């Protein structure tokens, strides 16, 4: 899946055409179809947990809005087409719009529709069988959580109650026709696992961000893959988790062991649940682990390097102003306005120009 | 709820959900690699008694039909895969997979871990299993016929699959465009060529009248003298299921044929007979090659052709005869694929030269067929 | 089929409810429910010749208005059904906004399918058993002459040309357990015949007006129903040609046969073509059959009374203009303008106050 | 494209569209004006080997369930109609039509003039046909199966649907609400009824059940000796097909119970039973009756009831033996509807007080049989 950046260019044009116009792109594996497209979505970093709804199912324009995103494609169009199902098109509605095999399409309406009974028979339905069922349609905790009114950590500790975890398969080439000591490997919800995690070393993971997008480009792989380089030279078993094809990151030569993921809470947490790692670095792939830092340690994950409140407090426009003061530093001055014409005159305070941040 | 279940010989259950015909299917178990040509696989002759995995995850894309069946029926004992999918989706199929597995009367499973199957397969080798789809399938009583298979070794499966009476072939190979040719007309076919049915594909066939043969089909049993007797211009042994080993008849057959002078090829099953019949021997392999992605080298030219293969036993390497070359080993594990007569206009291929499904590399090996028949009709 | 008449209300809520607002209605008799409803359509007098779109393919806003008639039925929604299949919503996304069972629904999606073929095939593809199985679907000639792209009549010459004419049924309360002596007749596309007519008698044949609206009432009707009285009491053999089910005309008792039909230039050609008429009576049904009469004639149909032409030169307000003239009669002064400025001059030609009619 | 045909005795051929089976179906043709129930129809036994065909265009709309079946199975030999509807659709259906009729391995035909075949039936009276549904309906071979049909005038077929052994039935009606009811306890059901099976409709059971008797059904050829051992509170004498006339060992037991003073019953079969039984004769009719409009005029009290028929066979009312009053005629044909003993407690309806499908009018038909329980009890 292509990652774009349409946002940081207002006025250009946003339709797919024959010339490239995105920054990046996630990649993801699955046993089926359906399951490595859901992965691929949920690793894509744009905020989506799958297939999240554009439109509002009451709009009375929704629809539309569905047929011009069909019809012209935008960045957005994966996410209009299981839209569309909602609102009662079918597959040869989308299949005329979009040129997009019936195949493929097909498989969403299906999702589509499993999303619509989960929504109803809520969390009270989701039963160990129908849990299983839609852990194997690559269904994201976050997502089910959504449909279900739920706080994602319940779907997660439902599977946990369900003893419903992945298994993990491994890359090699052939089909399985020959075996690999390679660790190369991607999750599904299958019987056998081939993990098979080491009990001897002292392990550590390292978390890439994803695809690239502007801001978070090769500056933030290239330093996660030194970590696992010098790591492993200095004798640590190496986990790397990742999901950008196009980098030395997802190289299976880079690290001791691979993990073709998203990164997820969800995903990375079942990793550690089996790995045990010593520790896990969360600062090297950019904004995308570093916002999974105080969640993770929430969690239980050794997160190693400056704690995640240690980053808040940076990262925390208020916490900051008081350290900095604290250590008697220079700082422009700024405020905190709520409404406008509490800025200007807090403006006034401030002194022109000046630089207002969301 | 439509349930299904395989159990292996080991006592290892596959629970999934039935997608073919109710009822019980027994045989050896294999897994295929081939991520495209199902149908094909299925339709080959040579899978009879064997219940087939596909290691590709989603099968039956692209439906079925006509033009893509290898033979009058489906023989393959039964269907393992990992996911049938909600729709069939090409321009060529004219019936999807459920249905032409109903169809045919096959029981087949999906919604497995054929990935775990298959890791047990290649690691522990062969085994024979059953498939039960039913109501309420019964495990106890799938293992007991899984334990009560006899196995392929040793079993004449030629004389089950061949033709009772003998027949012409004429057509030629399908094209896009066209679609699967008309019969041609035997005045249109220089060479006559003869060949034994141990349970043929038809591409072999169409592509011999391709390249301009034409097709006396006999039955597997058939005499080294009843044939003599229709001089032929060449004689070609087919592929098949089963053991070539017990296949008496035919070893005893083609052994006359090697005191001629009549050019032969085999393929496939006729490769392992052509091997007997020059005083070598032949084993089963552990699991056996079955897929389209196998490397063979060409030994004497030195060049490598991606192959299309499904055997289950080989000719062994260490016991051939003097007057019998190597003339192709696989990349893969170092096994006979090819040989050829020192002294005789004799050569066959373990491969599948005319593919279907698979690679197009082997298809040469015919053409040599042919140099050997016109040079045997100058002469 | 319901008969409204919104257009003669501009501020009415055009909405269907609780409340009646239709004017009248039409009926029909089909062996198929696809059958019955297509020529119930067809002899509603709205100039349906059955489900003719109201929206447009390209329009980017279809999909928003379609909706909004199905969600809230007005008078045209069966038309808006047809459209929301052409535009891609399944049956069940129109299910759920109308409410109408899937039992109708799956069966006006397959007319629709069969529609498209039509369009995609053209008239080439109008093979004897294609356009036999149309015709058994109760598709009229005019509708797929418009899907084909040819004139009507061209349609009428292919059924000739394959001999694929209807057959009349008649009705009997029974099912046929018993016979009938009573000529109640229906059209459609089966094997065996039972019109049976008269070698006997001269016939005349009257046509009704349709459903009623306003305008086009009960007044035709009595009329209809006279002639019928009077000639039959005067030895002719009475056909009786109307499809609406609340009048007397339609009451078998009224005339010697009835033919429970929409008075449509197809359906009557067809009558004539098997009861071969002394004359037919076009003058009494109001605006229905009198425009039907110049084709009927054309088509070789015994018109009886006023000449089509007579008809013609009376409301042609061009020919009616040259003949009040050659009467040397009074008419309020006229024009016919083109043009917005064209008029303003005419108009002070004319004089104030002016009687604007389109 | 399936192609079905039906060709009828003197030769007039149908050619439609399969629906069901794929093969040949022979046996006497019907028609039937019920507009509801073909289910239900289809699943009585008094359709053996007769070809239903339905007046009312479209059949199949509301799907099947187990609920609206009246046997263990589908009886009739085949089924002809106007149309097979796209879907069904009804909150009660668990399975469509074709999907139905293919489970049941029943031939049949959609798509053909029904109305053509229905007026040729009742112009020309009943008459047997064949229903060929495959690849190349042979019409001359199917006229030739239609022409060989034996016919059902003297046809034993209830001896060919009975039960092989006894048994007891104590499950009531269904309910909107409840469905199926469990069946009862027979401690809770007050009379004991013995029921002659000669192909009986579920709801006549249930019917009776409903009414407080548990029942024992018995093979058709159950002697009379056998029944009395039992000491039943009533006899009853179920529904069937075929000619009542050939069934002798009924009549003979039929006899015997005469000589008591036991309730007797009959319904339909079991009224031409009882008819024989008396002295009187049966006829084979032009077509018959078979729909659920029929008015049926109690002639004691004047009063008319809209009916549920299914008969080709009738008792002459002009050989009714003085001990046999008339009860009820048909308002369509004047036919004979029912009797009742003038010295005897026995009494028969040749229509269908259980209805199943059709009109509720005729149930207290059942009341009466109670009453004479009761009363027979009472002494
Ligand atoms: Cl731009
Ligand atoms: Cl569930
Ligand atoms: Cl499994
Ligand atoms: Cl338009
Ligand atoms: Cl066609
Ligand atoms: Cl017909
Ligand atoms: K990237
Ligand atoms: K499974
Ligand atoms: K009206
Ligand atoms: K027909």
């Amino acid at each position: 899946i292509p990652r774009f950046n349409f946002e940081k260019f207002a006025g250009a044009n946003d339709r797919l055409t024959t010339q490239m116009k995105s920054v990046g792109e996630v990649m993801a594996i699955g046993r089926t179809q359906q399951e490595s497209l859901q992965k691929a979505l949920r690793g894509l970093e744009v905020g989506a947990t799958g297939f999240d709804p554009k439109v509002s199912l009451d709009d009375p324009e929704a629809l539309t809005k569905i047929r011009r995103e069909l019809k012209d494609a935008g960045a957005d169009r994966i996410w209009y087409i299981a839209d569309a199902f909602r609102a009662g098109l079918s597959v040869d509605g989308v299949f005329n719009l979009t040129n997009i095999d019936r195949w493929f399409l097909v498989q969403i309406e299906e999702l589509v529709r499993l999303e619509e009974k989960v929504a109803e028979v809520g969390i009270t339905g989701l039963n160990a069988d129908f849990l299983r069922q839609l852990k194997r349609k690559g269904f994201a905790d976050a997502r089910l959580a959504k449909l279900a009114g739920v706080r994602e950590a319940e779907i997660r500790k439902l599977r946990d109650q369900y003893d419903l975890h992945p298994v993990y398969k491994r890359v090699d080439t052939c089909a399985a026709e020959f075996a690999t000591d390679t660790a190369y490997m991607y999750s599904t919800y299958e019987e056998e696992c081939e993990a098979n995690p080491s009990t001897d070393r002292e392990k550590i993971m390292v978390l890439g961000g994803g695809p690239n997008r502007i801001g978070q480009g090769i500056e933030f792989d290239y330093c996660c893959v030194h970590a696992s380089l010098a790591l492993r030279e200095d004798g640590y078993e190496t986990i790397m988790v990742n999901c950008n094809p196009e980098t030395v990151s997802t190289d299976y030569d880079t690290s001791d062991r691979l993990y073709f993921e998203p990164v997820t809470l969800e995903d990375v947490l079942e990793i550690v649940r089996i790995e045990k790692p010593k520790g896990v670095i969360v600062q090297y792939g950019g904004q995308t682990p570093l916002k999974l830092a105080r969640a993770l340690e929430a969690a239980g994950v050794p997160v190693i390097g400056t704690s995640p409140d240690a980053i808040d407090r940076a990262e925390d426009r208020e916490r900051f102003q008081h350290a900095v003061e604290r250590l008697k530093l220079k700082q422009p001055a700024n405020a905190t306005v709520t409404a406008i014409e509490m800025a200007v005159e807090k403006a006034k305070e401030i002194g022109y120009p000046l630089v207002v941040r969301p | 709820i439509k349930s299904a279940l395989l159990v292996l010989e080991d006592g290892t259950q596959f629970h999934g959900r039935a997608i073919g015909a109710t009822g019980s299917a027994v045989g050896e178990v294999v897994f295929n690699t081939s991520m495209t040509g199902y149908q094909e696989i299925l339709t080959d002759p040579s899978y009879s008694r064997q219940i087939v995995t596909l290691t590709y995850p989603h099968i039956g894309n692209v439906g079925t039909n006509d033009a893509d069946e290898e033979s009058s029926q489906v023989h393959a004992q039964g269907l393992v895969i990992r996911d049938l999918p909600l729709i069939a989706s090409n321009f060529r199929n004219t019936e999807d997979l459920s249905s032409y597995l109903k169809r045919h009367n096959i029981v087949a499973i999906a919604d497995i871990d054929t990935r775990k199957l298959t890791r047990l397969l290649r690691e522990k080798g062969a085994q024979n299993g059953c498939i039960i789809a039913g109501d309420n399938p019964d495990a106890a009583l799938a293992l007991e016929k899984a334990r009560a298979f006899p196995g392929l070794n040793g079993m004449d499966l030629a004389k089950e699959v061949t033709t009772a009476e003998a027949y012409s072939w004429t057509q030629g190979s399908w094209t896009l465009t066209g679609g699967l040719p008309e019969a041609k007309k035997e005045d249109e076919l220089p060479f006559h060529v003869v060949a034994y049915d141990f349970g043929a594909k038809r591409n072999i066939l169409r592509m011999l009248v391709d390249r301009g043969c034409r097709l006396t089909i006999v039955p597997a049993q058939t005499s080294a003298e009843d044939v003599l007797k229709m001089n032929p211009d060449g004689i070609f042994l087919s592929n098949g299921p089963g053991d070539p080993a017990p296949c008496d008849y035919a070893i005893t057959a083609i052994q006359k044929f090697l005191e001629t002078d009549i050019p032969v090829f085999g393929i496939c099953l006729g490769h392992q007979l052509l091997a007997l019949a020059s005083g070598a021997k032949t084993v089963k392999m552990k699991f056996g090659h079955h897929g389209g992605n196998h490397p063979v080298k060409d030994v004497e030219k030195n060049v490598v052709m991606i192959t299309a293969q499904n055997h289950g036993f080989a000719v062994d390497e260490a016991t051939l005869p003097a007057n019998l070359r190597v003339t192709h080993k696989s990349l893969f594990d170092g096994t006979l694929q090819g040989i050829h007569r020192t002294d005789k206009p004799a050569f066959s291929f373990q491969g599948h030269p005319e593919a279907s499904p698979g690679p197009h590399d082997a298809a040469p090996l015919f053409d040599h067929f042919i140099e050997l028949i016109e040079q045997y009709r100058k002469t």
